[PDB]
């Protein structure tokens, strides 16, 4: 489950390499009421995420700011 | 509304969700110690904030 | 100087209880060595009392399964008390197993080559349902000292099953032990003293390994009395 193989996997005649990261699974639905804390808190790391994007966005393109400014 | 006996506990760990069930009240012979919880019980609060 | 004690007779007038002589031992000493040998072979022996059980079909040890006359509380308190060598390795596991009418003893208890039981004719508890039947699990490890159910849930390796029933455990191989001094043979000479020790034993341990285990032990941590 952690990295597939198709060396040993000779019953599935190795349809990819060994050791191919891509996208081979899918799943289809959570819910997740128990791991509202987790989600939670998820959430607020990818708004911390999107604000610093954001902030690198706004300011490094113009090299920060050229401007009087205060503290 | 009403709120809730579930397992929906936020904060707290692994080993303290352990020992309930999935509708939130321990199993029968459960040798629980001193801070601990025996039924997750969780209630709705006012929004106060958006 | 000195005359070296040497154990010279040993006296098994019971299966439960022996006693135990030493020859010449100088005035002054008969005080010394037993009081001291006393003390320490009450204190500290290699015990292999019972320390957890996993019965068949209960959840805790203060409810009833049905068909056995004692609760599941008197049931534990009883097996605290059955006394069990070990010789193979420090831990094993034993299997029990009956049905019918009538009590189980230590005699029922499976009896593989390793293990060895003293006391057969001890009473674990009565039987009176025709179809009631039991299968408990019982671990016994070695060890010494008194340690108590409360302070062993230090360990937190998820030792949680339901099943699994934990006990006071009981380390100690002596029971009652007795010593006096008295004058010993003529030696040709005056003033000869000889000790006699009455030990009082559940029968795990002979009293001559005893006695030789509690001497090492007295010796080997006095050694440390060589200063700078």
């Amino acid at each position: 489950t952690k990295e597939i193989t198709l060396e040993a996997a000779r019953y599935e005649d190795e349809s990819l390499n060994l050791g191919d990261y891509v996208e081979d699974q899918i799943e289809s639905v959570t819910f997740d009421r128990i791991t509202t804390q987790t989600a939670k808190q998820v959430i607020v790391q990818k708004v911390r995420e999107a604000e610093r994007a954001m902030v690198v966005d706004q300011f490094r393109e113009h090299e920060g700011e050229i401007i009087t400014g205060v503290v | 509304g009403p709120e809730e006996i579930t397992a929906d506990i936020p904060n707290v760990g692994e080993a303290a969700l352990s020992k309930l069930d999935e509708s939130g009240i321990v199993y029968i012979g459960a040798e629980v110690t001193g801070g601990d919880i025996l039924v997750g019980k969780v209630t709705p609060k006012g929004e106060t904030q958006l | 100087e000195f005359l070296k004690p040497r154990l010279v007779d040993i006296e098994q007038v019971s299966s439960t209880h022996a006693k135990v002589t030493l020859e010449p031992l100088e005035r002054g000493f008969g005080h010394t060595l037993g009081n001291a040998l006393r003390r320490i072979l009450l204190s500290s022996m290699p015990g292999c009392a019972v320390t957890e059980v996993e019965i068949d079909g209960v959840l805790h040890e203060y409810s009833t399964k049905e068909g056995v006359q004692e609760d599941i509380l008197e049931i534990l308190l009883n097996l605290k008390g059955l006394a069990v060598r070990v010789q193979g390795k420090d831990e094993v596991i034993l299997t029990l197993n009956k049905s019918g009418i009538g009590p189980v003893t230590a005699a029922d208890i499976t009896h593989d080559g390793d293990v060895e039981i003293v006391k057969p004719q001890h009473v674990i508890c009565h039987l009176t349902d025709e179809n009631a039947s039991i299968s408990m699990r019982i671990k016994v490890q070695r060890g010494r000292g008194y340690v108590p159910a409360s302070t062993r849930i230090h360990s937190e390796e998820d030792e949680r099953p339901i099943g699994r029933l934990l006990v006071d455990a009981c380390y100690s191989p002596v029971e009652r032990i007795a010593y006096n001094v008295e004058a010993a043979r003529v030696e040709q000479r005056t003033d000869l003293d000889k000790l006699v020790i009455e030990m009082e034993t559940n029968g795990t341990i002979d009293p001559e390994e005893a006695i030789r285990r509690a001497a090492t032990i007295l010796a080997e941590q006095l050694e440390a009395f060589v200063d700078l």
